[PDB]
């Protein structure tokens, strides 16, 4: 009860079940990123 | 990844070449 609001938010939404969502995508973004970065070398290569 | 690896040996086997001098 005392327990302040950011872990309020965080408990309902471990009760909407998205818990996991937040976790997964940014473990996807960093990923993301770095295929970029390989995809653009792919290009500039390419050219070569 | 397997796609840049690819191109990794594509980049192999463009460099190379024949001089008999």
């Amino acid at each position: 009860a005392t327990a302040p609001d950011s872990q309020r938010l965080k408990l309902l939404r471990e009760v909407a079940g998205t818990r996991v969502y937040d976790e997964r995508k940014e473990e996807s973004i960093s990923l993301m990123k770095e295929t970029e970065g390989k995809r653009e070398k792919i290009n500039e290569l390419l050219k070569y | 990844k397997y796609l840049l690896a690819d191109c990794n040996e594509a980049f192999i086997k463009i460099k190379m070449a024949f001089r008999p001098g």
